[PDB]
C-alpha cells in the first residue's frame, strides 16, 4: 500500500522578508534502518519544471541558497524559508523516497504579500482581419496589480454582459510580485456591428473608484 | 589529508564513481609489481584453517577480521592475506593475476587443509586466490563469500554510495591515508575488470539480513553466478562481520561439519 | 548535466503514447532514470524508472500499460504508455534518481512535453493584432488552435521586458485561445518594429505578426 503524503498549508501567503514553514506528514515512516530519511522537496516556479531543493530530509541541492532548509524525520517534516524573497514564488512539493511507488504531496502555493498596486487598464477593439471571420474578440487588459482579486465587467451599449467572456490570469511575477489579467468578450460579427460603445469596468482594491475604458464602433 | 577530504566530499556530493577514477589514475604514478613477496598474518584448535583475504576498502586490512577470528576460536585457526599496497612502501599489482600469484605463493609456502574467506570486494579477491590455488594444485576445501556483489550485480551498492561512504567514515578504524586511498582506486579498477571463472569449489554465500538503504524488492542481496549454498546473518553490510561475527562463525562451523 | 525531451503531443484515445529523453553530459550508468507526469491543474504522479542495465521499477497503478526502455548507445531512455485515454492527458517530465541519495548535483528535469488525448485533429492558430491605441500596451491574439501549447516571443526574443503571455483559455468550440501583451514607451511606436512570434509545434506551424498603429 502506497504512502500518502499530506502537505499543510495548501496555500501560504507571506509578507516578504518574513519566514514561512510548510509541513508534510506521511502515512508510513520515511525513516530507514540506516538512519536517513528519504524525503525530498521540490520547487516548481511559474512556467518551469520542478527542481530539487532539499534531499534526504535536510540536505540542500547545489545552487540552493541558504535561506532554505528542511527538518523532520519519521512521519512529519517541515520546510522553512527564513527571509522569503520574490524569487521564491511557486509551488512546493514534498516527495517520499523510502517506498515504491514514489509519491508526492498535493503541493503548497506560496504567494508573496506585497503592497497594493492598482491595475493599468487597456481595451482593444477586434481587428478588421478578425471581423472577416464572423467573430469579434474584444480584449480588456489589467496589468501589474496586487492583490489578485479584481472584477472585470463588460458593458455593451450600457447593457451588462454575462456568460460571453473568459478571463486568464498570469502567475505572480517573480521580480515585482504582481499579477496581470485579460478578459475577452467574444461576439458574433452580426452582434458586434449591432452596437456602438464597448466598455470594461474594473473594480480593484487599489482603485478608489471603478475604472472604465471604452471605445466606439 | 587532501585525498581523504576529497573522498568524504565525493560521498556527500554524489561523485564517488569519478573520485574512484581519479584515485585509480593517481595510483598509476606509484610503482607496481607483476620478484616481490608478502607474508600472511596469524590471528587455535581446528583441522581446517580459515584463511582471510583483506578487503579492498580504504580502511581494510588484517585487523578487520579480528572479531571473526575470536568468534572462530575453537572452530578453526585463522590466518590473513593482506592486499599488497595498502601499507606505505608496498607496490601495487599490475593485475588480478599479479596479486593472486604472490598471495598464492605465501599460502603454499606456509601450509594442511584450509578454506578461503573474504568480505565484500575482499570476497572477489578471495575467489581469485582460490581460483589460482586450484589451478596450481593446492586447492582449498571451499570458499566463503561474505556479502559479495560480483561485477554486473551491483545496482544496490551503487545507489547507496552516499550511505556507504558516510558509514565508512564513522567506522574508520585505521585512518584512510594517501597510500590506502590510491590503493582503493587501483583495486577498485582491477575488480571491476575481473570476471570469476567456474571452479567447482564448494561455496558458501553469507548474506546480510538488512539492506544499507531503501530498495523495492529482495534483489538488493548478494549474488553468485556458480552453484553455492546461502546463509543469512543478522546485521547490515558492515555489522554482519563485526558485531555479528559470532553468527557467521556458527554458520562456518556447520558448513565445515 | 542536461536532459532533452521530445515526442508527440496529441494522440487519439486507445493509441500508444511515446516519449524519449536524451541525457547530455554522461553519468548515465550510476542512476535510475524516472518519468513523472502532471495532469493540468493537479499534482505529480511518479510513473516508473529504469537504469542502464534495463532494470525497471513501475508504478502499480500503471504497470499494465507502461513500458520504459533504455538505449545506452545513445544515452536515451523512452516511455511508452498504451491504450491511452483522457485521464492520461498531462505534462510528462524526465528526471534522474528521484528519491535516492547522491542527488546534490542532480540535473534539472526535462522541460516537459504536454500530451493531450482526444479525437479532435490538430488546428494551427490565427493571429490577430492588439493594436496600440492613443506608456503603451500592444499585443497578439492567438485564436483557435488545438492542442496546447503555443509559445510566444517578441522580436525573436530580443524583447522580454514588460511581456505578459497569458495561460491559454479553452473555449466552447473546443479550441484554445491566448493573448500575449507587452507595454512599451508610447514614444517608440514609430521608431521600433514589434513582431510577435507564435510557435505551435503540434501543427508544425510558426507565425510572425507585425503589430503597429
Ligand atoms: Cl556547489
Amino acid at each position: 500500500l502506497d504512502v500518502v503524503m499530506t502537505q499543510s498549508p495548501l496555500s501560504l501567503p507571506v509578507t516578504p522578508g518574513e519566514p514561512a514553514s510548510i509541513s508534510c506528514r506521511s502515512s508510513q515512516s520515511l525513516l530507514h534502518s540506516n538512519g536517513y530519511n528519504y524525503l525530498d522537496w521540490y520547487l516548481q516556479k511559474p512556467g518551469q519544471s520542478p527542481q530539487l531543493l532539499i534531499y534526504l530530509g535536510s540536505n540542500r541541492a547545489s545552487g540552493v541558497p541558504d535561506r532554505f532548509s528542511g527538518s523532520g524525520s519519521g512521519t512529519d517534516f517541515t520546510l522553512k524559508i527564513s527571509r522569503v524573497e520574490a524569487e521564491d514564488v511557486g509551488v512546493y512539493y514534498c516527495m517520499q523516497g523510502t517506498h515504491w511507488p514514489r509519491t508526492f504531496g498535493q503541493g503548497t502555493k506560496v504567494e508573496i504579500k506585497r503592497t497594493v498596486a492598482a491595475p493599468s487598464v487597456f481595451i482593444f477593439p477586434p481587428s478588421d482581419e478578425q471581423l472577416k471571420s464572423g467573430t469579434a474578440s474584444v480584449v480588456c487588459l489589467l496589468n501589474n496589480f496586487y492583490p489578485r482579486e479584481a472584477k472585470v465587467q463588460w458593458k455593451v451599449d450600457n447593457a451588462l454582459q454575462s456568460g460571453n467572456s473568459q478571463e486568464s490570469v498570469t502567475e505572480q511575477d517573480s521580480k515585482d510580485s504582481t499579477y496581470s489579467l485579460s478578459s475577452t468578450l467574444t461576439l458574433s460579427k452580426a452582434d458586434y456591428e449591432k452596437h456602438k460603445v464597448y466598455a470594461c469596468e474594473v473594480t480593484h482594491q487599489g482603485l478608489s473608484s471603478p475604472v472604465t475604458k471604452s471605445f466606439n464602433r | 589529508s587532501a585525498l581523504r577530504d576529497g573522498y568524504r566530499q565525493a560521498g556527500v556530493s554524489g561523485r564517488v564513481r569519478s573520485y574512484l577514477d581519479l584515485l585509480a589514475g593517481l595510483s598509476d604514478f606509484r610503482e607496481h609489481f607483476d620478484g616481490f613477496s608478502l607474508d600472511l598474518v596469524d590471528m587455535g584448535p581446528g583441522e581446517v584453517t580459515v584463511i582471510c583475504c583483506a578487503g579492498t576498502a580504504a580502511i581494510s586490512g588484517p585487523h578487520e577480521f579480528t572479531r571473526l577470528a575470536g568468534a572462530l576460536r575453537g572452530i578453526a585457526p585463522v590466518r590473513a592475506v593482506p592486499q599488497p599496497g595498502y601499507e606505505e612502501g608496498e607496490p601495487l599489482p599490475s593485475s588480478m593475476a599479479a596479486v593472486a600469484a604472490v598471495q598464492a605463493d605465501a599460502v603454499i609456502r606456509t601450509q594442511k587443509p584450509f578454506v578461503v574467506a573474504g568480505h565484500s570486494a575482499g570476497a572477489l579477491m578471495a575467489y581469485a586466490l582460490a581460483t589460482e590455488l586450484l589451478d596450481r594444485g593446492h586447492p582449498p576445501r571451499g570458499v566463503v563469500l561474505i556479502d559479495v556483489y560480483p561485477p554486473g550485480h551491483q545496482d544496490a551498492m551503487n545507489a547507496w554510495l552516499e550511505e556507504l561512504t558516510a558509514t565508512l567514515f564513522d567506522r574508520e578504524t585505521v585512518r584512510m591515508d594517501d597510500t590506502r586511498l590510491t590503493a582503493l582506486g587501483a583495486y577498485d579498477r582491477l575488480t571491476g575488470q575481473w570476471r570469476p571463472r567456474e571452479t567447482g569449489l564448494p561455496t558458501l554465500l553469507v548474506s546480510a539480513g538488512e539492506p544499507m538503504g531503501p530498495w523495492p524488492d529482495d534483489s538488493w542481496k548478494p549474488t553468485w553466478p556458480f552453484e553455492h549454498d546461502t546463509v543469512a546473518v543478522p546485521g547490515d553490510h558492515f555489522t554482519m562481520v563485526q558485531e555479528h561475527a559470532d553468527a557467521i562463525a556458527r554458520h562456518i562451523d556447520a558448513w565445515l561439519g | 548535466v542536461q536532459l532533452q525531451q521530445w515526442g508527440a503531443g496529441l494522440l487519439k484515445p486507445s493509441e500508444t503514447l511515446s516519449l524519449t529523453c536524451a541525457v547530455y553530459g554522461g553519468s548515465f550508468s550510476g542512476y535510475y532514470w524516472s518519468w513523472i507526469r502532471q495532469p493540468p491543474g493537479k499534482g505529480l504522479e511518479w510513473i516508473g524508472e529504469i537504469n542502464h542495465s534495463g532494470s525497471t521499477n513501475y508504478n502499480p497503478s500503471l504497470k499494465s500499460r507502461v513500458t520504459i526502455s533504455v538505449d545506452t548507445s545513445k544515452n536515451q531512455f523512452s516511455l511508452k504508455l498504451s491504450s491511452v485515454t483522457a485521464a492520461d492527458t498531462a505534462v510528462y517530465y524526465c528526471a534522474r534518481g528521484l528519491g535516492y541519495s547522491g542527488s546534490y548535483y542532480a540535473p534539472n528535469w526535462g522541460q516537459g512535453t504536454l500530451v493531450t488525448v482526444s479525437s479532435a485533429s490538430t488546428k494551427g492558430p490565427s493571429v490577430f493584432p492588439l493594436a496600440p491605441s492613443s506608456t503603451a500596451a500592444l499585443g497578439c491574439l492567438v485564436k483557435d488552435y488545438f492542442p496546447e501549447p503555443v509559445t510566444v516571443s517578441w522580436n525573436s526574443g530580443a524583447l522580454t521586458s514588460g511581456v505578459h503571455t497569458f495561460p491559454a483559455v479553452l473555449q466552447s468550440s473546443g479550441l484554445y485561445s491566448l493573448s500575449s501583451v507587452v507595454t512599451v514607451p508610447s514614444s517608440s511606436l514609430g521608431t521600433q518594429t514589434y513582431i510577435c512570434n507564435v510557435n505551435h509545434k503540434p501543427s508544425n506551424t510558426k507565425v510572425d505578426k507585425k503589430v503597429e498603429p
